[PDB]
């Protein structure tokens, strides 16, 4: 069988992805599901970056916020991604539901 | 692979347009351009 | 926001990019869709 | 050997001493590619109509291939001139024959073949693959034509047919066996008696990657067939794409050397019995070929895994053949073309398929010697120009759910 | 879900009474010509929700012609879907030919299912 | 892993010289004896890693009695790890009865596959 079915890693990856038999007449609707799982990875990524730099102490969460935005070289972008990435999130699961 | 070096061509291609357009765009405005009237 | 320059001339890189791919994107499914768009089917039972 | 007689009709022999029978036999080109679609079947009809004719003691039969059409006696050596004469009078008077005949019977009987074409299902498979190859052009019609356009054919039209195609330009009297030629040929002139005219220009056709599916979920097996385009007969590569196709050769799971041929897709169908048979096959049309396999799976859950694994092995062609393969699949063609060309009969339709769509037929020997110059390196140059990355024309019968849609197999062209 | 029973209890409770009759039948011709789906090639027995074991039975005892009809005009509508575009007035399903050709086999099956699910209750 | 083939062609190497022979076999019957597998019931080809197609190809080729026998003996070792006992000595699979059996078709197998390998690369 090909590597893409005998091997139980890519099995998996195959059942989902490459062959996953999916009806010929969905709309785009259907691709909003991908981009929940995207903005998931989105969240966590930015998300662990943000930790990374984040003050959990009450008298440090928003100076460490905004050592973020300031200091930290691509901290606004990480801030801003883990933000209205979020917002994205929610708006791409209410399109899903 | 090739991607990898083939993405430096990208990459260096829309920063360079983009990082000459926009000081062009900009000139007037930046501070390179500027300081020379508050020296 | 002593940020705003960078961000958005990192925007506009941003948008070049993500704007040329979606168009990339939007060709590229089109072509490979092509095939099924273009199915014609027959049901010639007895 | 070759003498153009009176008419200017063309007798072609191949005359071996060897021969254990011998056969003599008309043919007038102007298969199915000269028809279209209201009248198709009509050069099959006709065909059938004139071979139906008394025999005098000999064998006639029709021939009805794609391109070219034509009644053959076989007989016994000593016998040959008489059936020379038979098939010239069958010839001379096959408008009066064809005007004076009853065709119900005759449609019947090529309606009863029309749909023993559209039953077995690997001629099914290759029809259907021909005719979405070739679509839009005569090409792609039915040898024999369709239960449809047969009923609706009638005296008219295969008289309009003889008269435009069977005319000394368009005609070839080929003949082998164990004879004297000039005997014949004086017999045939003597004999052979047809309308002038000049030869019908051949009808146009191009290969258009495509893909028909006739699903049948109540057959036992899967019967698909992938092909790209081949090499006509008028082709150099002809032998090349011949010698390519037997790279992979044929396999049938239940054969006892099925576990020791050498082509490496066999060793790998077999590790979990993908497929129960395939065979590959280089078809050469007069300009144009259909190059690919034919395969039969009966588990119904790996045609995906056959179709994989056959386009995989089909990219190695253009990389990775070995000298051995080479020599084996020269090996494999060379003894392929030389049983082909045993039987009389099969030698008299070569002759005339050559002669009347090349113009030339290459001897044996020659034919050999033009193989024996293959190397490996022209395989791999002819599998990049004609196999790798190249359209294919895919056909399917039962139980083809397995078989995913066309870009999957297309793209399997070109993956290393 | 509502079952076909149920479905056909109700609509003849409405169909035996003229007033209700006249008032709803032109609505419920006008309804299932808004819906749209013939003009996909669909007959209402095709939208019926199969994924059951009451329906599934059902269509595993239709005819052979019924069965491959159904499954060209399935396919025919996912086509359709997939390439935006619908069948001309002229090619559409009539409102004669939606014919209800599947109401009795699912009739059937729910009528063994309740009989079976009665007598488990006797 | 090491192919059969590799095993007896080194044990014949060494059985072949007498000196080379005398000083090991000594110590081969030893290091069986001590190997502990044999008071599990065990025969030494039962040791041998089946999870191969090579092996899993000799082990479908076992005659029947051979490989009921086999069965057995495989059962019993893992009933005894199971109740940590062993067999009592008079019961133990004795040198003699350790036959290899299984090595003569380890071999046909070897074989079949080296010259598949062989030609494959003619
Ligand atoms: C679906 C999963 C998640 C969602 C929807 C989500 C959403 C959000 C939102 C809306 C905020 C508000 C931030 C702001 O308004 O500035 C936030 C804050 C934050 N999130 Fe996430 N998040 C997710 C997962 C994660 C993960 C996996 C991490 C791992 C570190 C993470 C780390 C943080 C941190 C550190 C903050 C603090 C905000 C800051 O310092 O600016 N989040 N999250």
């Amino acid at each position: 069988m090909p590597t893409r079915k005998s091997n139980t890693y890519l099995s998996l990856v195959n059942s989902y992805l490459i062959d996953s038999p999916q009806p010929s007449s969905i709309n785009y609707w259907w691709n909003l599901g991908s981009l929940l799982g995207l903005c998931l990875v989105i969240q966590i990524a930015s998300g662990v970056f943000l930790a990374m730099h984040y003050s959990s102490n009450i008298e440090l969460a928003f100076d460490s916020v905004e050592h973020i935005m300031r200091d930290v070289n691509a901290g606004w972008l990480i801030r801003y991604i883990h933000a209205n990435g979020a917002s994205f999130f929610f708006i791409c699961m209410y399109l899903h539901i | 692979a090739t991607i990898f070096g083939g993405a430096f061509a990208f990459q260096g291609f829309f920063d360079v347009a983009v990082n000459k357009w926009w000081e062009e765009h900009n000139k007037a405005k930046l501070w390179k351009n500027v300081k020379g009237k508050f020296l | 926001e002593p940020e705003h320059d960078d961000r958005k001339k990192w925007g506009l890189k941003a948008l070049v990019v993500l704007s040329s791919l979606y168009l990339l994107s939007i060709w590229v499914k089109r072509f490979k869709w092509t095939p099924i768009k273009n199915r014609k089917f027959r049901f010639d039972p007895p | 050997k070759y003498t153009t007689l009176s008419n200017g009709v063309t007798v072609a022999t191949e005359t071996n001493p060897a021969a254990k029978t011998s056969s003599v036999g008309l043919f007038f080109g102007a298969g199915s590619r000269s028809e279209h679609s209201h009248s198709n079947g009509i050069s099959a009809l006709t065909t059938n109509v004139l071979a139906s004719q008394s025999a005098k003691g000999s064998l006639l039969t029709a021939k009805n291939d794609r391109e070219f059409n034509g009644i053959i006696a076989q007989t016994t050596n000593d016998n040959i001139t008489e059936a020379g004469k038979l098939i010239a009078s069958i010839a001379s008077n096959a408008v009066d024959i064809v005007e004076k005949t009853d065709l119900t019977k005759h449609k019947q009987y090529l309606s009863a073949q029309a749909s023993a074409v559209e039953a077995d299902p690997k001629s099914k498979v290759l029809s259907h693959l021909y005719s979405s190859a070739f679509q839009g052009y005569s090409l792609a019609l039915p040898t024999l034509g369709t239960t449809e356009s047969v009923e609706n054919l009638e005296n008219q039209d295969s008289l309009r047919h003889l008269a435009k195609h069977l005319v000394n330009n368009n005609t070839v009297i080929a003949a082998s066996g164990n004879f004297d030629h000039d005997k014949l040929a004086d017999a045939i002139e003597a004999n052979l008696k047809i309308a002038e005219g000049v030869k019908p220009e051949i009808k146009p056709a191009s290969f258009l990657g495509s893909e028909v599916r006739m699903r049948d979920d109540t057959l036992p097996k899967a019967y698909i067939s992938i092909a790209v385009h081949g090499e006509g007969l008028n082709s150099p590569n002809y032998y090349l794409a011949k010698v390519a196709a037997a790279i992979y050769g044929d396999f049938y799971l239940h054969s006892t050397i099925a576990k020791f041929t050498s082509p490496k897709l066999a060793s790998i169908v077999q590790e979990y019995n993908i497929v129960e048979s395939y065979n590959h096959y280089s078809k050469s049309f007069s300009d144009t070929g259909i190059w690919g396999y034919y395969a039969e799976i009966a588990d119904k859950f790996t045609v995906d895994d056959f179709t994989h694994f056959s386009l995989k092995e089909w990219n190695r062609l253009s990389i990775s053949i070995s000298e051995a393969e080479v020599a084996r699949a020269k090996a494999q063609v060379k003894t392929a073309l030389a049983k082909e060309l045993a039987n009389s009969f099969a030698v008299t339709s070569d002759i005339a398929e050559k002669v009347l769509l090349v113009g030339h037929r290459q001897s044996l020997r020659e034919a050999f010697e033009k193989i024996d110059a293959i190397k490996v390196n022209d395989v791999k140059e002819w599998g990049k120009s004609k196999v790798w990355d190249r359209d294919i024309v895919i056909s399917g019968t039962g139980l083809i759910e397995d078989l995913l849609d066309y870009n999957r197999n297309r793209n399997e062209m070109a993956m290393m | 879900v509502q079952s076909m029973t149920s479905v056909v209890k109700a609509a003849n409770f409405i169909l035996a009474r003229p007033t209700l009759s006249k008032i709803i039948t032109p609505l419920a011709q006008k309804f299932t010509a808004y819906a749209g789906y013939r003009e996909m090639g669909l007959k209402f027995n095709d939208l019926l929700l199969e994924e059951t074991p009451i329906m599934q039975t059902a269509i595993k005892r239709l005819p052979s012609e019924l069965n491959y009809s159904r499954n060209f005009r399935i396919l025919t509508a996912h086509q359709l879907a997939l390439s935006h575009q619908l069948l001309p007035a002229e090619k559409a399903v009539k409102p004669e030919e939606d014919d209800n050709y599947l109401i009795p086999y699912i009739l059937e099956a729910e009528k063994e299912a309740f009989e079976k699910a009665e007598l488990d209750n006797i």
